């Protein structure tokens, strides 16, 4: 597109949105601003400081009560008489009202200064007719590091910025790098950050706020600061515990927050020739800038490179390839959308006749002190109640098929199911990563089935320390961790609380696979494939540098079961590996 | 005053009532027999009359009770009946002892004199009594809104002067390293809990900024809290009084708490009163020097400073200052500085509602808990917010996800109002709030507890939630609140029995079956340890019946099984046995010893037609599931019988009530109510739109019934049993109740305390749709289907066949 339309025909959409123009000039009086936003970002302060800016006045109603819709009324009747502004948010809950308000709006012609913003969530429920209507406006998060930061000096008022001392440009840019950063890190989820945080305009306007008065309580008027009077430690602790940290869940992601608060906030003391990151590995490093002066700062962020890899962020440089081969062939998609415009019960029968034959049947292996023993009893047995019921309702789908018996209302409802090719309510027994669909789940089915079976074979015959155990195959895996603690305790008659972990590659456990790293002799090294399959782990329970990793049920990494302590090389880095997301999963 | 002008024909109606009930009072006084009373023709219908002029009169006068309310800031916390009552008794006087709990933070009862003329002091619900420097006098005849803000002020003052005598003597106390335990005794029952916490507080804040001004001075500093410590210990070891046991538990807890953070500050090498490391921990500061009495007293943390409110607050409970709690304190208190509500969240059980309400009682604020349901509309929202505004109170808003997206967002307005007037305070202060102008107190906080994806709850609004700052809470330190509680409930091996009761509770939770009623969380592992300390209470008297060492790891056990063992299913039984085999080695187990109550329940069991079992007969399940039930009455509140439709679910627990009825003498009443049969609304009550009126609901008309206790309620025994299924629509309105707060919140604003003597129960099915928050706050009894054998109902239908014959010796 660059090298027919010129480089700069998107070169627009990358700064930061001018609504003043946009909105004194393009907006007829009588069209709404519609205001569209994703979820977790809101766009009533944007509208707030504009006025601010203008030095107009705003009746902000937030629609989603009678009352509230009585206020709307008679705020959009006088700004129509007057020449005022109207500002309703959240219309997204009453399209009921929202149709005779577009009515109402055309039905009526107003001053010529009038503009009335209507701010919403991105939903369906909105009207076509208002839709078409308004002027749309979408409000997402800014794409890459450099339009994150150009967005945030361009919220952040110069007046602020220049206030004495010298020191708070620096701060401030820092701050800003640090929240583009963990902004930027949020799109390649979980690798960048094991939830969806809302890490929004809010957190970045009390951070401004604390180190404004953090500077403030440090200097007295002072018109520079010595680079150790600063108080790093206070600005790290707070942003850490109490503003940053404040939607930080698992401990892993608040090591990472930890992580690069303390490599970000030291800077050496202001020393020039900082890294911030390392952009390429081979010779590729990005800079800190040496100015003093905010317009200096503001100029370095505008020369930023356009390209970007994942690197700049402390990913690893392949986090964005699925991703980003994902957006191009739905890119391809809705091309073909756009040109586009200028019995099945007898496969059905075929597929469910297909399925069954890799499930035949599951034994029971019941009164033993073994809390191994028990616990693949009840493991078995829980197995064989799931393929019992699986295994009935087959044929009972079968025959309603192809065969004599009627259509029941469960039965129906397993078709539609089963057609529709998600999975049935009723199967859904144990954990199954994000929906995954009836295809994957009847293999995964096998495969528990065949791993119980073969347990199954071994308990008939201590006999049941020598098997090998795959984690990802189990119903429950932190029982059998517990199971195999509690078993080492009994044995051994130690105490179940002073029991910790050493993992080596004497229980074995085996299908744990690797997130980014790769193992050579119990020593931990950095590598950039995806995933490596570790042979064999084995654990051993005793009463009493190195990283700490977690194992994840899952690829969406939503289930923690245990935790590993693994050596790292003598080359590599905590801090690195922590900041890539190295982590352990069970199942692929 | 006035009254004849505003309304005149409810006057004309009053006069009319009036003369009736003169000709009333002159025909009952005439004749005091009360045959001859009755002897009358036409009573009942006079009656009649009278009540319903009476509840018209009523109905039509309620537009005072706003006027009323603006006057006296406390006033908006009580409904309209009530209100009507306190402001008709306001001569009678000794009427309004038992409707201060709603209007006062922990003031249940003023003292008065013989006289009736001057107010002496005020009482908590726990005996403690406050003493005032210079009492309020009723003599000169002033209004109820003029006492009651000058009763208010001189508790403030009182308050205020008895902690500024209390920092003192402590500070003549802490100048020596040796400490004598008859003058510490003596002074903590000199004053009150609060005040001995407060100034131990500010004790050790003095000392260690006095050792950070300057190594040594905070190795006597920390060597001083390990000898007020270790004679804290050696105090509470031996035999104590109810309200001195607590006072020295809250001492213990708050002195480990200090010792902790004392310990941490010397870990580190730390030079200066200005590093973070000590500015991040809470502060106390005191000047005697300053005049206005009030502000003597300034709370701080990281550039937040607050001042005491000095809001009376009894005794209540200290929770344990774990590292979450102040990471929690730190995240608030920083909101509350940029002038900011505050929003913890997580999954229930976590400790969100009660760290919000132990930060207010902290700060000396009062604190109000609302569960908040989709009925909580932008009226009822506004109503709560004003009266808030006038009293300068907390709101502690618990699931405030579920509360209508629409409302939500309305709520949102007046929300960000009380923030910018806040603002403004900040730098005739007046905000508006439902087209009013209200003024607002700088003591202002509101608080949101949520629990992201329950039970498909709704979500807040972007511009609500920019203006809460956020908080996640998931892990609390198990470990250190059971290691504090249990040193001070006073136990040799609490640090061991601790660090072994723990991890038991971690294990359990993930070994045992997935069934929907199972908790194993920060409620079931407090529970379990209250009942530890009761135990061994009563373990200590029953052996000094007849110092000493007692079985510590026995009690405990014996603690675990009582509260843990009747809501397993049959399978987890020797599970859990064996995991508790394998904690504790030399475990052992013991039961029994209720022969009177077993011997009585065999009795109404041959009265009522049932089959009995001595433990190993063919009853033998049902009776032992019936003790325990009567075991968690005893130590529960609410309860749920889950099992099968077929269990004896029902006739345990009516034979229970019939048979605690014939031990203690004391009559039991139950109540079944459905609460699918009637909807929500019919169930708790509704709110007219029009007229912001509430009426009861069934729930609601019954706990009315029984606080009020026209017939004598509160002597007997009430149980309430909700005969039905659980879903969190209706029973998430009840985590309150089953909370520590134990109380009932309405939309119109009134608080329904739950009297000691009622207990809930339900009587559910299945769990497959009921959450977490509500599992977590009942005790199970968990009724197997094999608990009520066939051979019983067969000999049950034998003997009915029996005796009472079909058409009711006889053919
Ligand atoms: N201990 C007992 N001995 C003999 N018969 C009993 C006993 N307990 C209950 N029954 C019989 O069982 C019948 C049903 O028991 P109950 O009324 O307690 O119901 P339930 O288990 O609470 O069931 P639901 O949940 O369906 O209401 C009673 O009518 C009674 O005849
Ligand atoms: N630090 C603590 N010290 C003492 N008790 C605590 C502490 N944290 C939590 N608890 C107890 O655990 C329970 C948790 O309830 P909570 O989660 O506050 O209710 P909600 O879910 O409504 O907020 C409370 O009853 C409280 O007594
Ligand atoms: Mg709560
Ligand atoms: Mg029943």
């Amino acid at each position: 597109v660059s090298t027919n339309l010129g480089e700069s025909f998107m070169s627009i959409m990358e700064q930061p949105l001018d609504l003043t123009h946009i909105v004194g000039t393009e907006v007829k009086p009588n069209t709404p601003v519609l205001m569209c936003s994703v979820p977790g970002y809101d766009a009533s302060g944007h509208v707030e400081d504009l006025a601010a800016e203008q030095n107009t006045q705003i009746t902000s109603i937030a629609i989603g009560s009678a009352e509230g819709f009585n206020q709307a009324d008679k705020a959009i009747n006088t700004a129509v008489k007057s020449g005022r502004w109207v500002m309703l948010k959240n219309v997204h809950l009453a399209p009921g009202w929202l149709m005779q308000l577009e009515k109402k709006l055309h039905s009526l012609q107003p001053h010529a200064c009038f503009r009335l913003f209507l701010t919403m969530e991105i939903n369906p429920k909105v009207p076509v007719n208002l839709l078409r209507a308004g002027r749309i406006f979408v409000f997402e998060p800014p794409p890459g590091v450099k339009a994150n930061m150009l967005r945030t000096f361009s919220s952040i008022p110069v007046s602020r910025i220049c206030k004495s001392p010298n020191e708070r440009a620096r701060l401030y840019f820092l701050l800003a790098w640090f929240h583009a950063i963990i902004q930027e890190r949020l799109r390649y989820a979980p690798l960048g950050w094991s939830k969806k945080y809302e890490f929004g305009e809010s957190d970045l306007r009390s951070a401004c706020d604390t180190v404004d008065t953090w500077l403030d309580d440090t200097a007295k008027g002072r018109q520079n600061i010595s680079p150790d009077k600063i108080p790093w430690s206070a600005l790290k602790t707070l942003m850490a515990q109490s503003i940053y940290g404040g939607r930080v869940d698992n401990e892993f992601d608040q090591r990472l927050l930890n992580t690069f608060l303390e490599r970000l906030f030291t800077t050496r003391s202001f020393d020039s020739e900082f890294k911030l990151a390392c952009k390429v590995d081979g010779h590729k490093d990005i800079q800190m800038p040496d100015g003093i002066r905010r317009e200096e700062f503001v100029q370095w962020v505008e020369l930023l490179p356009d390209t970007q890899t994942p690197s700049w962020l402390g990913l690893p440089n392949n986090a964005e390839r699925v991703l980003l081969t994902t957006q191009g062939v739905d890119m391809i998609s809705k091309m073909l959308k756009m040109q586009m415009l200028e019995t099945l019960h007898t496969t059905a029968s075929n597929w469910l006749h297909l399925i069954p034959q890799t499930l035949s049947h599951l034994k029971r292996t019941e009164n033993i002190k073994d809390p191994l023993f028990r616990f693949f009893e009840r493991e078995v047995k829980m197995g064989a109640k799931l393929l019992q019921d699986v295994r009935q309702d087959l044929a009972d789908v079968v025959q309603v098929c192809e065969g004599k018996k009627k259509q029941t209302n469960y039965l129906r409802t397993l078709i539609n199911e089963l057609v529709k090719g998600i999975l049935p309510r009723s199967w859904s027994h144990y954990t199954v990563p994000a929906g995954m669909t009836v295809i994957q789940w009847v293999s995964d089915f096998s495969e528990r089935i065949k791993q119980l079976q073969n347990i199954s074979l071994a308990a008939a015959s201590k006999e049941l320390k020598n098997i090998h155990v795959c984690l990802g195959g189990l119903f429950v895996p932190e029982a059998y961790i517990t199971a195999t603690r509690q078993y080492v305790a009994q044995a051994n008659s130690w105490s179940l609380e002073e029991l910790c972990l050493e993992v080596n590659v004497s229980f074995g456990v085996t299908g744990l696979k690797l997130q980014g790293a790769t193992c050579n002799n119990n020593k931990l090294s950095l590598s950039n494939a995806i995933s490596t399959a570790l042979p064999l782990t084995q654990l051993r329970w005793v009463k009493q540098s190195v990283v700490t990793l977690p194992v994840y049920l899952n690829f969406t990494r939503a289930d923690l079961i245990f935790t590993v302590d693994f050596e790292i090389a003598t080359k590599e880095d905590p801090r690195s590996f922590y900041e890539r997301g190295v982590a352990v999963l069970c199942t692929e | 005053a006035d009254i004849k002008h505003l309304l005149p024909v409810e006057t004309q109606r009053f006069q009319s009532i009036s003369t009736e009930f003169l000709a009333l009072m002159k025909k009952v006084s005439k004749s005091p027999l009360v045959m001859d009373v009755l002897n009358i023709q036409g009573v009942q219908r006079s009656l009649e009359r009278l009540a319903d002029l009476l509840g018209k009169i009523q109905k039509a006068l309620g537009e005072y009770l706003e006027r009323e309310r603006s006057s006296f800031p406390r006033f908006y916390f009580v409904g309209d009946e009530d209100l009507l009552e306190i402001i008709g008794n306001s001569k009678n006087v000794a009427k309004l002892q038992k409707h201060f709990k709603k209007m006062f933070a922990g003031v249940s009862s003023i003292i008065l004199n013989e006289d009736n003329s001057v107010v002496l002091g005020i009482s908590s619900r726990e005996g403690e009594e406050v003493m005032f420097k210079t009492p309020v006098s009723i003599t000169e005849h002033p209004k109820i809104n003029e006492w009651l803000t000058l009763v208010e002020k001189e508790m403030r003052v009182t308050l205020a002067k008895l902690l500024a005598e209390s920092v003192t003597e402590v500070e003549i106390f802490g100048k020596a390293t040796s400490i004598d335990p008859n003058t510490y005794i003596t002074w903590i029952d000199k004053y009150q809990a609060q005040l001995v916490v407060l100034s131990a507080q500010i004790a050790w804040s003095e000392n260690v900024e006095t050792a950070l001004s300057s190594a040594a001075p905070l190795h006597s500093v920390l060597s001083n809290v390990e000898v007020t410590l270790n004679v804290l210990a050696d105090s509470v070891l031996m035999e104590q009084p109810p309200l001195r046991r607590r006072k020295l538990e809250h001492l213990i807890t708050e002195l480990v708490h200090q010792r902790d953070v004392t310990r941490s500050l010397i870990k580190s090498k730390i030079d200066n009163a200005k590093s973070f490391e000590w500015l991040s921990q809470m502060r106390f500061y005191f000047d005697p020097k300053q005049t206005d009495v009030l502000q003597q007293l300034s709370i701080q943390m990281a550039n937040a400073k607050f001042n005491y409110g000095f809001e009376y607050l009894g005794v209540q409970d200290k929770l344990v200052q774990t590292p979450l709690t102040d990471r929690c304190y730190l995240t608030m208190t920083q909101a509350l500085e940029a002038r900011l509500g505050g929003s913890p969240f997580g999954p229930a059980g976590t400790g969100k509602t009660e760290s919000v309400k132990a930060l207010g009682h902290q700060l000396g604020r009062f604190v109000l808990v609302f569960n908040c349901d989709e009925t909580f509309d932008f009226q009822a929202m506004g109503r709560i917010f004003v009266g808030l505004c006038q009293v300068g109170a907390w709101g502690c808003f618990d699931e405030f996800n579920r509360l209508e997206e629409r409302m939500l967002s309305a709520v949102s307005q007046q929300v960000q109002c009380i923030q910018e007037a806040l603002r403004e305070h900040s730098n005739p202060i007046t905000c508006e709030l439902l087209n009013k102008q209200v003024k607002v107190s700088p003591d202002m906080a509101i608080f949101i507890t949520m629990n992201p994806g329950y039970a498909g709850r709704s979500n807040l609004p972007d511009n609500l939630k920019k203006l809460f700052r956020s908080l996640a809470m998931t892990k609390p330190d198990r470990q250190l609140i059971a290691q504090v509680m249990l040193y001070s409930q006073g136990f040799r091996t609490a640090e061991v029995l601790a660090n072994k009761i723990v991890p038991f509770f971690k294990l359990c939770d993930e070994q045992l079956s997935s069934q929907s009623h199972y908790d194993f969380g920060l409620r079931a592992l407090k529970s379990v340890l209250v009942s530890a300390g009761n135990v061994k209470r009563e373990r200590i008297q029953k052996i000094k019946r007849e110092a000493e060492n007692l079985p510590e790891q026995e009690i405990l056990i014996q603690s675990v099984c009582e509260t843990m063992v009747p809501k397993l299913v049959a399978e987890d039984i020797p599970l859990l046995f064996s995991l508790l085999s394998d904690v504790f080695p030399g475990v052992q187990y013991h039961r029994g010893e209720m022969t009177a109550l077993r011997e009585e329940l065999k009795k109404v069991c041959q009265e009522m037609y049932l089959t009995y079992g001595d433990g190993e007969e063919v009853g033998g399940m049902w009776v032992e599931k019936v003790l325990q039930l009567y075991q968690i009455t005893q130590i529960n509140h609410g309860l749920m019988m889950v099992g099968p439709s077929g269990s004896g679910k029902s006739m345990a627990w009516r034979v229970l009530l019939k048979a605690l009825e014939r031990l203690e003498g004391v009559e039991g009443v139950a109540h079944i109510i459905d609460p699918k049969a009637i909807s929500k609304d019919h169930l708790y009550g509704t709110l007219d739109p029009n007229t912001r009126e509430w009426t009861d609901g069934l729930f609601t008309h019954v706990l009315r019934k029984i606080i009020d206790s026209v017939r004598g309620e509160l002597q007997k025994r009430q149980w309430i049993v909700f005969d039905g299924d659980v879903d969190p629509e209706w029973v998430e309105n009840l985590n309150s109740v089953l909370d520590d707060n134990k109380l009932l919140t309405l939309p119109n604003g009134e608080r329904l305390s739950l009297p000691p003597n009622v207990r809930i129960m339900f009587e559910v099915q299945d769990l497959k749709y009921a959450t977490l928050a509500t599992v977590s706050r009942c005790g199970m009894v968990w009724f197997s289907e094999d608990v009520l054998s066939t051979d019983m109902i067969f000999n049950n239908f034998l003997a009915r066949l029996r005796s009472i014959p079909l058409d009711e010796a006889s053919p």
